[PDB]
RNA sequence: GUUAUCCGGAAUGAUUGGGCGUAAAGCGUCUGUAGGUGGCUUUUUAAGUCCGCCGUCAAAUCCCAGGGCUCAACCCUGGACAG
């Protein structure tokens, strides 16, 4: 099996720049590559072979059946990341991480079961036999519940693959995952420390073109898995 | 620097600690064997020698991350054990051997230096270096 | 697509209710609990004192697979059992020779509480005292010797107990890592 | 420096103890006043253990304690060593020999001068045995009775591989040293070695 | 069983085996004599150090292997690690 990368394509999108050298992690010192007028420049050949290696452990784990999310919060990747999830066909969040969505299942699970009522209710159209605070209220749990649980609504069980986008903001989904005996597979930019994540992708943080290239070629990835995997069962 | 070997122990010690790979170290011939036998014992990747402003500089190469930095179930320890405020030193029959024989002790004796297990090969007692584990 | 409703409360009845299903599956996860210590522990307020029961407990098979958790709550019984859950989520397993004692030598620290074990030879028992021992014997390390020096809490002991078996080397390990034969090493 | 207590009554708290009754316990009916100590202290978890060693051969503490001294000195599994003392016992082998009812019986037999090893009177029970060893009864009326009746009526053929029987003078045989296997109860050697680390 | 005595547990005088920012504990600060430790390279010597051999460290005791008092305690023969 082989994946669509190339050092011409990388050098389009702009993945090799991260942010100034008064920001820096030196933890990721041993696989930087050059620093140009205090903008630190990152390793592609690294880039390409963790990059690789994350399109692989992906296939492997579509093609067997594992469940996957995706994640980052930024406003930006959050736009690419519905688009990214509904393209692959997995599971996502992208509005406002909850802490406790992994770890503490149980209760995070309950919501979803009056989430599902929410649902059910706003389409029956019973909503219009309240009274104006109930409705309004019921669209407060409405609107809520749609910011946290719109992009998981469908997954039952734990989630055992996760990728995410910029560590940085994202300490709580590491963290969860660092608990729970889940994979990560994420972006890492200068100033991220690569303790956090599994496999732990050389990025970059504020460009919407790396997250749209990374993210693409990793959901063909989940996608040509998603053949495999649609095949094997 | 009052005492030599401790102190390219030491910098052993301390660079393992904290995850690096490259240790510079100053040579002599007490520290060139030591780390000879370092290798052939298999503790260290790698050794190789420079020169420069005539010094003499060591860099060894270490053994790599266990399978991350965070998750380390194995340190790599050492000890001073003859030291210049007390010298210790050992026949034949009391040798010192580091956790049944899981760890090395480099001992100088009439032979030159050696491990534990080529002492008990020889028969030989001297003086006690150091232990590693 | 099917409905909503029916796959919705296909989730909702394959997640049971925890007002209409009981708990007793616990030996089915093949180990044995052991309370090591109860204490009770207080907060204060304005009313007057707040009365806790701390449990310290530690899990083992008895096999060579063991854990130590702590809990709290009002009554005895609970906290035993949050100690328990606990203990299982943190759960490890203790090196073991053909003979069950350790490959070697060790100390261990954790807070005030310093560890020595060392192997025995088969048919001294498991000699050690309330932590160290109980965690040991758990564990099913069946001979060892062990002191505790430094402090008593019984927690921390079980705590560094823990980090001592666990950086214990096998010599399949050291010969993988050293990169030498077994017999080698064994001379 | 015997014990000529009630024994039924040991056996109810320690467990089965071969060598002091056959009479299997009471239903023990406990069941109503349902009196606990709650459970036992890890203490007296090793108490009881050496106390069932104890009852089951007879023998008084300070004697099992230099019999434990002996066995922390051999070279060897001090558990199992300690076990084998024990069970050389002179009125032990005179019982798993089936030449007597229980062991106050065999020590009894033993005490008044019933026995012989290797054409010698031996009247101390504790003598110890050694292999290639001859158990005879002494040629009397007397004692050929006992240890007939004892020995025919009792039906048991359990003989543990290193003891032979041979049927009309009735010589016995010590053949060899006992197997941990072969031991005379269920008894985690163990527990008893944790109970004497302090002496 | 109680009392007295000693060692233990006591890592509580710590070589093995602790401490001194706030818990007992860094002289108010320097200069310096005895004393201790002291960089690298080659050679020498052999005081330490190491290995072999010899003399001795009485017998009894402790340790190992047999033997004798019916057993054990106790006695007797033989031999040896330490140091
Ligand atoms: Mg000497
Ligand atoms: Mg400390
Ligand atoms: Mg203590
Ligand atoms: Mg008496
Ligand atoms: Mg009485
Ligand atoms: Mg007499
Ligand atoms: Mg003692
Ligand atoms: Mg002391
Ligand atoms: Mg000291
Ligand atoms: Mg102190
Ligand atoms: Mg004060
Ligand atoms: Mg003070
Ligand atoms: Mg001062
Ligand atoms: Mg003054
Ligand atoms: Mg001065
Ligand atoms: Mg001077
Ligand atoms: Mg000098
Ligand atoms: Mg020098
Ligand atoms: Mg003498
Ligand atoms: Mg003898
Ligand atoms: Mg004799
Ligand atoms: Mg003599
Ligand atoms: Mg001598």
């Amino acid at each position: 099996r082989y994946w669509n990368i190339n050092l011409e394509e990388m050098m389009e999108a702009g993945v090799h720049f991260g942010h100034g050298t008064r920001k820096w992690n030196p933890r990721m010192s041993p696989y930087i590559s050059a620093k140009c007028k205090g903008i630190h420049i990152i390793n592609l050949t690294r880039t390409a072979r963790f990059l690789s290696e994350a399109c692989d452990l992906v296939f492997d784990a579509s093609s067997r059946g594992k469940q996957f999310l995706i994640v980052g919060t930024k406003n930006k990747a959050a736009d690419s990341v519905a688009r990214a999830a509904i393209r692959a066909r997995c599971h996502y969040v992208n509005k406002k991480w909850l802490g406790g969505m992994l770890t503490n299942w149980s209760t995070t699970e309950t919501r979803l079961h009056k989430f599902r009522d929410l649902r059910m209710e706003q389409t029956a159209g019973r909503l219009a036999r309240l009274p104006k605070r109930d409705a309004a209220v019921v669209k407060r749990q409405l609107s809520h519940l749609q910011t946290y649980l719109g992009g998981i609504k469908y997954m039952t069980g734990l989630p055992d693959i996760v990728i995410i986008v910029d560590q940085q903001e994202e300490y709580t989904a590491l963290r969860e995952c660092i608990t729970l005996g889940i994979p990560t597979i994420c972006l890492i930019d200068t100033n991220c420390n690569p303790d956090l994540a599994d496999i732990s992708i050389p990025a970059n943080d504020d460009a919407i073109a790396s997250i749209r290239l990374i993210l693409t070629k990793l959901v063909f990835a989940i996608c040509e898995g998603r053949s495999s995997y649609i095949r094997n069962p | 620097g009052k005492d030599t070997i401790a102190d390219i122990i030491t910098c052993i010690r301390n660079a393992d600690m904290n995850r690096k790979g490259t240790v510079r170290i100053v040579s002599t011939n007490i520290t060139e064997n030591i780390v000879k036998i370092l290798l052939r014992e298999g503790f260290i990747e790698n050794a190789r020698k420079h020169q420069e402003r005539n010094k003499y500089f060591l860099v060894l190469t270490l053994r790599h991350r266990r399978n991350k930095k965070g998750p380390y179930l194995n340190t790599f320890h050492l000890k001073r054990v003859s030291r210049p405020g007390l010298r210790i030193y050992s026949n034949y029959q009391r040798i010192p051997r580091i956790l049944g024989g899981m760890g090395i002790a480099i001992l100088s004796t009439s032979r030159g230096i050696m491990t534990d297990r080529e002492a008990r090969l020889e028969g030989i007692g001297g003086e006690i270096l150091c232990y590693i584990w | 697509l099917g409905n909503d409703v029916y796959a919705m409360d296909s989730k909702i009845k394959k997640a049971t209710g925890f007002g209409s299903k009981s708990k007793k599956e616990k030996i089915r996860d093949g180990f044995e609990e052991n309370v090591v210590q109860v204490r009770r522990v207080t907060k204060v307020v304005k009313g007057g004192k707040h009365m806790r029961f701390r449990a310290i407990v530690v899990v083992g098979d008895k096999k060579g697979q063991v854990g130590v958790g702590v809990g709290k709550a009002k009554e005895v019984v609970s906290a035993v059992q949050k100690a328990a859950v606990d203990a299982r989520r943190n759960i490890i397993t203790v090196p073991m020779t053909k003979y069950l004692t350790f490959p070697h030598r060790n100390e261990a620290d954790y807070g005030a509480a310093r560890v020595m074990l060392r192997p025995a030879a088969p048919g001294t028992g498991v000699i050690a005292g309330g932590a160290v021992r109980t965690v040991l014997e758990m564990a099913g390390v069946e001979n060892a010797l062990g002191k505790q020096l430094g402090s008593n809490n019984a927690l921390n002991n079980a705590r560094a107990t823990i980090v001592a078996v666990q950086t214990m080397r096998q010599f399949s390990d050291v010969a993988r890592d050293r990169g030498i034969p077994m017999e080698e090493l064994w001379k | 420096s015997r014990y000529r207590g009630p024994r039924f009554k040991k056996i109810r708290r320690l467990g089965a103890l071969p060598g002091l009754t056959n009479k299997r316990p009471r239903a023990g009916s406990d069941l109503r006043n349902q009196s606990r100590s709650g459970k036992r202290s890890q203490y007296r978890i090793r108490l009881e253990e050496k106390q069932k060693l104890r009852f089951h051969y007879g023998i008084t503490e300070r004697q099992l304690l230099k019999y434990v001294r002996i066995a922390r000195k051999a070279k060897g599994s001090t558990g199992q060593v300690l076990l084998q003392l024990l069970e050389m016992r002179l009125d032990n082998i005179l019982f798993r020999l089936g030449m007597a009812p229980t062991i106050p019986g065999a020590r009894q037999l033993v005490n008044h001068r019933h026995i012989l090893v290797n054409g010698r009177i031996v009247d101390i029970p504790s003598y110890r045995c050694k292999p290639q060893d001859t158990i005879m009864a002494r040629d009397e009326q007397k004692s050929i009775a006992l240890i007939q009746n004892s020995l025919d009526l009792s039906p048991r053929e359990e003989l543990p591989k290193h003891l032979t029987l041979n049927p009309f003078p009735y010589k016995g045989l010590v053949n060899q040293i006992i197997d941990s296997k072969w031991v005379g109860l269920k008894i985690n050697e163990l527990l008893v070695v944790e109970y004497y680390s302090r002496q």
